[PDB]
């Protein structure tokens, strides 16, 4: 059927310059008009620019306006991006969309790609333990994973064993430009001396594995 | 009779500094009896392009004869386009109503883009 | 340009209840309003075009209605796959092209008391220079949770944040983390450090405390 598939999303520095492509397949990639849409994470959508089929008309959003240059390629029905002096708040998925023959709505999407702009460097994650509470019923255990730079981090327990009550967080961006975030399972009190619980983490951006044993005091 | 729509068939046309460029528009019947306007833009602030009651729009021609009793089609011509004629282009249908005609239905628009 | 703002911002039933969400365009744009669906991490994906003609592939129980202003889009039945965010877009007024807000669609269930834990930050973190406490907030419903952090009765401002997972896959419920953030020598100027919720499933806020050092 109609396919889109983007790519070329990373992390860059402010200033920087990224490009994007979506490649076409099972469409006239010819004949329609293209656009560029991206959402900020926890917002909502946001149009960036569009392109005709012809590739001789363009608009762009103002936000973006002299900054951004699309265009396409219908040789290879490939439709690019070209992210210059990116911001702070380019930070976005962005999803290429195929639009309606007569109107502009967008009838097809792309999966999207991640875009991050961001002055931090790459770092691993400092793992540390929240110990259950020695006071049995029902009680609660995790790991802290603080300081961390680009997302994302995988958690598991036990080595994946354990996953009936585990909440991983989402991550939280905290000033100092890292992420931070908790992973807790609820266990029966009980079983606080028999079995043994560990959290592995993976932050594959830095090749950091940890895998912190969490136990009572 | 169905009930009166406006269409302009063009999501685009592209023109030539100085040629002249077609504005494509079509009204599926005549009632309600009333003007078509064609404006650029939309909202409050839409500049008045063309109004087939009155007024003098030295750059605009009509493509068909709008004196025809059984006219539909209202495109028109814009001559002379420069870089300041591009935007959105709305093909508007009026009706008459007390004291002053009153906006009834509208196109989809057509965006004009200039130097091909 | 043309605003477009969708109301609320949330939006809860229960399964196979309707679901109408609305869409109010700042100034006319005629029927020339397309609605979007999001399902969480996907794509976005076309339902309804020209307000109220329904995308090719689009289930039957989508519908959309109103013009000019005021746009409706109704779901007759809510399926579980239906609880995702939607989005208004119009398209007379251009460029730019302009989306609405977006109506998430949450699943209602009935109130649920959140379990409440506290742990003091590790010997661990301490041995780098910062302290970190957290409060976990277990399996409540409804979302809306008031997190308070007292630290020798004074209460505290700007050095904690919150985060909330999405709806449990099984019991439709939250969770949610509040985090506070010292330096190492903040914490040991304090002894007692508690972490209150008030939450409407609890007959009376509950506090969890500890004093530095057990």
């Amino acid at each position: 059927d109609v396919q889109l598939v983007e790519s070329g999303g990373g992390v860059v520095r402010p200033g920087e310059s990224l490009r994007l492509s979506c490649a076409a397949s099972g469409f006239t990639f010819s004949s329609y008009d293209m656009n560029w849409v991206r959402q900020a994470p926890g917002e909502g959508l946001e149009w960036v620019s569009l392109i005709s089929g012809s590739g001789e008309i363009i608009y762009y959003a103002d936000s973006v306006k002299g900054r951004f240059t699309i265009s396409r390629d219908n040789s290879k029905n490939t439709l690019y991006l070209q992210m210059n002096s990116l911001r702070a708040e380019d930070t976005a998925v962005y999803y290429c969309a195929k639009e309606n023959n007569r109107y502009r709505f967008f009838d097809d999407w792309g999966q999207g790609t991640l875009v991050t702009v961001s002055s931090a460097s790459t770092k691993g994650p400092s793992v540390f333990p929240l110990a259950p509470s020695s006071k049995g019923g029902t009680a609660a255990l995790g790991c802290l994973v603080k300081d961390y730079f680009p997302e994302p981090v995988t958690v598991s327990w036990n080595s994946g064993a354990l996953t009936s009550g585990v909440h991983t967080f989402p991550a939280v961006l905290q000033s100092s430009g890292l992420y931070s975030l908790s992973s807790v399972v609820t266990v029966p009190s009980s079983s606080l001396g028999t079995q043994t619980y560990i959290c592995n983490v993976n932050h594959k951006p830095s090749n950091t594995k940890v895998d912190k044993k969490v136990e009572p005091k | 009779e169905e009930e009166l729509q406006v269409i302009q068939p063009d999501k685009s046309v592209l023109v030539a500094a100085g040629e002249t460029a077609t504005l494509r528009c079509t009204a599926t019947s005549l009632i309600p009896v009333g003007p078509i306007q064609w404006f650029r833009g939309a909202g409050p602030g839409r500049e008045l392009i063309y109004n087939q009651k009155e007024g003098h729009f030295p750059r605009v021609t009509t493509v068909s004869d709008l004196t025809k009793r059984n006219n539909m089609d209202f495109s028109i011509r814009i001559g002379a386009i420069t870089p300041a004629d591009a935007g959105t282009y709305y093909c508007v249908k009026f009706r008459k109503g007390s004291p002053d005609d009153v906006e009834f239905k509208s196109g989809a628009g057509t965006e004009l883009s200039v130097r091909a | 340009e043309t605003v477009l703002t969708q109301s609320p911002g949330t939006l809860t039933l229960s399964p196979g209840e309707r679901a109408t969400l609305t869409c109010r365009a700042s100034q006319s744009v005629y029927t020339y309003l397309a609605w979007y669906q999001e399902k969480p991490g996907q794509a976005p994906r076309l339902l309804i075009y020209g307000a109220s003609s329904r995308a090719t592939g689009i289930p039957d129980r989508f519908s959309g209605s109103g013009s000019g202003t005021e746009f409706t889009l109704t779901i007759s039945s809510l399926q579980s796959e239906d609880f995702a965010v939607y989005y208004c877009q119009q398209y007379y007024d251009r460029p730019p092209l302009t989306f609405g807000g977006g109506t998430k669609v949450e699943i209602k269930r009935t109130v649920a008391a959140p379990s409440v834990f506290i742990f003091p930050p590790s010997d661990e973190q301490l041995k780098s220079g910062t302290a970190s406490v957290v409060c976990l907030l277990n399996n409540f419903y409804p979302r809306e949770a008031k997190v308070q952090w007292k630290v020798d009765n004074a209460l505290q401002s700007g050095n904690s944040q919150e985060s909330v997972t999405e709806q449990d896959s099984k019991d439709s419920t939250y969770s949610l983390s509040s985090t506070l953030t010292l330096s190492k020598a903040d914490y040991e100027k304090h002894k007692v450090y508690a972490c209150e919720v008030t939450h409407q499933g609890l007959s009376s806020p509950v506090t969890k405390s500890f004093n530095r050092g057990e």
